[PDB]
Order: structure tokens, then C-alpha cells, then sequence
């Protein structure tokens, strides 16, 4: 799970958000990087992002806290079942299938709003269609390997 | 400031619209789940796609796709000039 | 046949010229292919890309963990 | 064609920060220096003199278009490349040594990075034991 330049990798990444050299990542530090290129996060959203990473509650992130977050993982865990039940919210029939056109809607018109070309990638990675099928159980274990 | 068992059955409380109106509470509750579930799927996939360096979730960043398209454009033009120079200089080299 | 020094020095100038023609021709061929990287010879821009993708990957997963926690609250009665 | 004329117009503007419709040596030198290269006034003069057809010392947009529209994949110039290969080939037939290719590609002319000639060599996929047939390569560059 840990190698030589996995560490050097993260050290450089931390320095990209910390233009300060102080070893600290503030909301202004984070807000600038997102605002740099190229989205528009409010002054909110940022605290949430930081409060989920900051573990000692001093409002900012240091390198160990930054490490802990990427030590943290998605596929090596259960949370495959957390994604799954997020899918179940939209599946009305009860079957393991969600409509192909329905997926298009929820990915583009809700939440973080993915682009048209992005969901094309989802749909070509899909390779599933009776009517159009998209068994969301295979999508889950696609993301988690 | 005392207490003893009174044992009286009849009730004049008139008590039981909190039945079908407490429904509303659990509809607001599901209504919260829809944005949250959509965001979880989106943020999970954008982490998946991000590990793929060419798969275009990178095109959602306009300035940098711009910057790359400009970068490659300059190179191609330069490289073709260097080719035509290398082309002419070679037939100079060969003619006796 | 002493005038061979002229005929050899003539050939001596052909070697760099031939090598360049091959190199300039291939670099035009390699350039049309956007991933296949002759582009890694441009250091600062390749670094700029790696810096770019690094920032995104980090950001995108802070957003994941936020989306993760917010969903757990939405589920909990 | 529609697509590409717009594309060329944008590429021309990349070299002409001036907006005047001309490309000077210092303009070209700046672009190459920004890309981490260190060209000289001679090489820039050569580059421009191969493009500028009216002898004014600089490149306009019509002159720029003529070079971009210029043939490259042609009946005449893959034979120009093939004989460049013939220079390095001593034996007489059609193979050049795989090791020999790496030597001349990396150590002569414009040089070339080892990763770049790896791309050549895996674009190869020819080996008697370690030998590359070059006319196959020129027809790869020319499709
Ligand atoms: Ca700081
Ligand atoms: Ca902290
Ligand atoms: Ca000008
Ligand atoms: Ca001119």
C-alpha cells in the first residue's frame, strides 16, 4: 500500500495547495486552486471539504492530515455498498437495473452535474442494454477493483 | 410535591392531525436523499475517470484544454518548418 | 584522384543532413499522435500537466468524502 | 475546408502576438524559447526563409497557409527519406541495424530522446535478430 515515491508524490501535491511553505492548507489556499482552474466554489463547500480532512479541528490541513486522507481508500473497503444503496434510490422497479435514459438525467441534471461527454463514457463503459439496461451492480464493482 | 396511584379510567382529553402530516417529515427526508445520492455517484465516478489520463473528464477544464490545444498547435507548426528546412538542406548535401 | 578529400567532405556533410531528415520527418509523424509522447521532451509543460492532474485528483476525492458523509446523514433517520 | 482554416488562423495568431499579421524572427524565437528550446538567429533565419516566399524577411497568413497546405506524404519525398536511410546502410540491401538506428537517431542531427526511439523501435516490430527494414518505416510515415 506504500512505496518510495508514493510519498514523494504526495509531498509535491501538498505543496501545490500550500503556496505558503508553512505546511498549512487554508480555505483561501484551497479556494484559490479550485478558482484558479476553473470552477466557482462559494466560501462554503470549502470548510466542508477541509473539515472532512482536518482531524484536529484547527481549521486547516497539515501534511500528516493530508496523508491520512489518501491512506484512506475506496475499493479496499465496504462503501461499494454505500454507492449501491445510492443507486437503489433511483431504481423504482426493484430490479437491479436502472433505465439508460434515467441515468443520463440524474448524472447531468442533479448534484454536481456531469457533462454530456462524461456520461457517454459511463454509457460506453456500460456495454449493457436490453431496452437499455445498465445493471448498476457491475458499475459499482467497475469503480471498485 | 407528593405522588400516589389514582386509578381513574375515563378520559376527557379530546386527544388523538399528526398522523398523515408526520408523513411530510419523511418525504422531506427522502427529498434530501436524492441530491446526496446523485452526488455520491458523480464524485465516485469522477475519481475513477481521473485515474485515466486521456479519458476526457479533463475537457471539463476549458482553459487547460485550450492551453494544450495551443501547445500542440505551436509544436506541429514548428516541427513542419524544421522538416522543410531539413528537406532542402539534404538535397543541397547530395547535389555534387 | 586526390580530389577525393572534396568528394568525401561532400559526403561528410550528408550524414548530418540525412539524420535530420529522418528525425524531422518522424517528429511530424509522432506529433499527430496526441498521447504517444514526443511531448515528454517539453519538460515544463509535462510538469504543468502532472501538477494539473495532481491537483484535480486530490480535489475530486475531498469532494467524494464530503459526498460520502452527506449521504450517510441523508440515510440516517 | 471550414474546420481547418479557422484552425490555421488561430495557430498563426499564436506566433503573432503583434496582431499586425506578420511573423518575425524574434516572434518565432520567443515561441521556441518559451517551449524550453534554445535556437539561434541562423536557424530562425533558415526556418523563416523556407516559409517566406516574397523575400521581405517575415511571414504573412497566405505564406503560412501555403506551408500548411504543402504536400508531405508525396510520391517524391518518401523517396527523399528512403535515400537518407540509404546513407547509413553500408551492405546495399534494405535492412539497417536496430542498434545502429538508435545510435544515429540519438547522437546525430536534432538528436532524439531514447523514449522517442523506443517509440520508433516498437513501431518497428522487425527483427531478423535485431534488424529494421527501413522502407516499411517510410511507408508508415507516409500513409
Ligand atoms: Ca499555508
Ligand atoms: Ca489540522
Ligand atoms: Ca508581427
Ligand atoms: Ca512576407
Amino acid at each position: 500500500q506504500l512505496t518510495e515515491e508514493q510519498i514523494a508524490e504526495f509531498k509535491e501535491a501538498f505543496s501545490l495547495f500550500d503556496k505558503d511553505g508553512d505546511g498549512t492548507i487554508t480555505t483561501k489556499e484551497l479556494g484559490t486552486v479550485m478558482r484558479s482552474l476553473g470552477q466557482n466554489p462559494t466560501e462554503a463547500e470549502l470548510q466542508d471539504m477541509i473539515n472532512e480532512v482536518d482531524a484536529d479541528g484547527n481549521g486547516t490541513i497539515d501534511f500528516p492530515e493530508f496523508l491520512t486522507m489518501m491512506a484512506r481508500k475506496m475499493k479496499d473497503t465496504d462503501s461499494e455498498e454505500e454507492i449501491r444503496e445510492a443507486f437503489r434510490v433511483f431504481d423504482k422497479d426493484g430490479n437491479g437495473y436502472i433505465s439508460a435514459a434515467e441515468l443520463r438525467h440524474v448524472m447531468t441534471n442533479l448534484g454536481e452535474k456531469l457533462t454530456d461527454e462524461e456520461v457517454d463514457e459511463m454509457i460506453r463503459e456500460a456495454d449493457i442494454d436490453g431496452d437499455g439496461q445498465v445493471n448498476y451492480e457491475e458499475f459499482v464493482q467497475m469503480m471498485t477493483a | 410535591h407528593h405522588h400516589h396511584h389514582g386509578s381513574d379510567y375515563d378520559d376527557i382529553f379530546t386527544t388523538e392531525s399528526a398522523l398523515k402530516v408526520q408523513q411530510k417529515q419523511r418525504q422531506k427526508h427522502f427529498n434530501r436523499q436524492i441530491p446526496a445520492a446523485a452526488s455520491l455517484i458523480q464524485t465516485a465516478w469522477r475519481c475513477y475517470a481521473a485515474e485515466n489520463p486521456d479519458s476526457s473528464t479533463w475537457k471539463i477544464y476549458i482553459e487547460f484544454s485550450q492551453l494544450r490545444e495551443h501547445h500542440r498547435a505551436t509544436i506541429k507548426v514548428i516541427r513542419r518548418m524544421q522538416y522543410f528546412v531539413a528537406k532542402k538542406k539534404f538535397q543541397q548535401a547530395r547535389k555534387p
